[PDB]
């Protein structure tokens, strides 16, 4: 599972029942080239992701747009009101109602 | 203003207007406060309530005065709607630091100082953003329940 | 070129929070993505530094630098091939059906290469992965390329 | 149209026809909206309601206009009849994927895109096909309950 | 011939989901069965290929090809003899009473010859087989020939 990551030559090694097998200094050379080749492959595949990642953030930010406001203003009311005679009155009284 | 909220203000207008003529005068304010237990209600409190209106307190003057003070008033079902979108997996009260970061970083109305005032009477859970629901109660009907 | 697309200038007025018609260098990565360009974050980083531009200190912008940086990023859109995106995830899970186990794609998208936050990873899997714990990446990559 | 549904439309016709002469004019529309809380109801909304009829809105013109818009309207007891046949063992709300497959594979009216619109305001449970019953409520009387 | 049965054209408008009056080649097998014809699926397959018609690539249809293919399948309805259907199942189980054990008919209908899905096999046994696990094929083949 670990070797899953890294911009490393997924060739140069080999697994087996008790251990992994690894090249150096040739196979070592191979991998390296390989490594660069994934930055490409990778670096490019990262980007889109990154890109895309934020692209979903905008869709959320935007949705949220109003639900906030609603929350925003809504609170403010209360902070003002809660100290108002008439509103306290309504409050004690609000229950006797049906 | 939804129509059941306007009917709640019509019922509160009828309980404060004990002469039932459609205009709450200063005697109605004093006799509603005396029937709630306020034997010491000063005349200056009644005059400050009447000083918020430009005319007599009929039903449409009481609705416009409450409209202009409650320009961001939100019913409990829409506050719980927004808190169910903030906790989209249901049941759990959301973290204290998550509501402080999301109030600030989205809007200027969610700036910190205001967040310290939110924690300050809206207690811990409420303030913290963990519980939920008690804050929707006290935003639609004030004071400790 | 204009085709002079003047809506890129109108979108710069939607991302500048001060209204002075300048956009900081830290917003330029996300606004190139919002104009229909996907440069990787290392590429956005290099170009910046390449031009002795430090994203570490305060930055401002002008439209006259942001326009040519979007036009230098626009040639790199030929790297967005969907054959390699679906074949990447087809080599990531066994059997002949396009399904990643939930936590495999979430941990790979957060920790492998350009770190995506786990908040953004959950916002990209929300709806395409059901309660079986199997993400169908045929429809998942289709919906990711719909935006 | 069952007769109790026609009596419900006769009662709604009498509540919007506040002049009680048998024809809902534009003044009745505006005064019914103002009594529900709509103080800002534009005249263009009242004109668009009257533009759906070829004549004055009497009881039979209101019934034919509602008939022609509700040509697939189903009462709650017949929608629950069909959902009890889809869940023939009773009690359980049926699976999300079972209703998506059976809508598509039987009929063209059950095609997918339409199934995404069904999930879209008819929430999850409803959309999914697990709950049941809330969708029968909102198909006979719209909006969130 | 008309007897010009114009209800075959009205049933083609009930199976065409686009309303353009064409029916794809993959629907023609099931619509010949819904018009009162039982050609085997290999026969529907052969005829198609016989006419250098590929059911592997996109297909459309016109009524002018579907009508003569239904008329070429209509001569083969003389193969539907119920003596051989009841005698087939009478050789499939011992003793002098027409009962197949449940799982014998279900596994034979799914795996022998033209593969019927186990969903369709359960929909064809539902009601005729009770909880004894014995399907009476005298009434079972009677009800299968009632449609």
């Amino acid at each position: 599972k670990l070797l899953g990551g890294g911009d490393v030559d997924h060739t140069q090694y080999a697994f087996g029942h008790t251990k992994v097998f690894f090249k150096a200094g040739l196979l070592g050379l191979l991998e390296e080239m390989r490594d660069d080749k994934l930055a490409e492959i990778i670096t490019a595949t990262q980007a889109r992701c990154r890109g895309f990642l934020m692209r979903v953030e905008y869709r959320a930010m935007v949705e949220r747009r109003e639900s906030i406001f609603c929350i925003q203003y809504n609170v403010r009311s209360f902070m003002n009101v809660k100290h108002w005679p008439w509103m306290k009155l309504f409050f004690k009284i609000k229950p006797l109602l049906k | 203003f939804d129509e059941t909220e306007i009917e709640d203000f019509k019922e509160a207008f009828t309980v404060i207007d004990q002469n039932a003529d459609g205009i709450i005068d200063k005697d109605d304010l004093r006799e509603t406060f005396a029937a709630m237990g306020r034997l010491n209600v000063k005349n200056e409190e009644l005059d400050a309530m009447i000083k918020e209106a430009s005319g007599p307190i009929n039903f449409t003057v009481f609705l416009t005065m409450f409209g202009e003070k409650l320009k961001g008033a939100d019913p409990e079902d829409v506050i719980m709607g927004a808190f169910k979108v903030l906790d989209p997996d249901g049941k759990g009260s959301i973290k204290k630091s998550f509501l402080e970061e999301l109030l600030t970083t989205g809007g200027g109305r969610f700036t910190p100082e205001e967040i310290k005032n939110m924690w300050a009477a809206f207690p811990p859970d409420v303030a913290g953003n963990v519980d939920y629901k008690n804050i929707c109660y006290v935003i639609t009907h004030g004071e400790d329940a | 070129s204009k085709a002079a697309a003047d809506d890129f200038k109108e979108a710069f007025l939607l991302f500048d929070r001060t209204g002075d018609a300048k956009i900081t260098a830290s917003q330029v990565g996300d606004i190139a993505r919002a104009l229909g360009q996907n440069p990787t974050n290392a590429e956005i980083n290099k170009i910046l530094g390449n031009p002795s531009k430090e994203e570490m200190n305060a930055a401002a912008i002008t439209f006259e630098e942001f326009l040519p940086m979007l036009q230098a990023a626009a040639n790199n859109k030929d790297q967005g091939t969907f054959e390699d995106f679906v074949e990447g995830l087809r080599v990531f899970d066994k059997e002949g059906n396009g399904t990643v186990m939930g936590a495999e794609l979430r941990h790979v998208l957060a920790t492998l290469g350009e770190k995506m936050t786990e908040e953004e990873v959950e916002e990209l899997m929300k709806g395409q992965e059901d309660s079986n714990g199997c993400i169908n990446y045929e429809a998942f990559v289709k919906h990711i390329m719909s935006v």
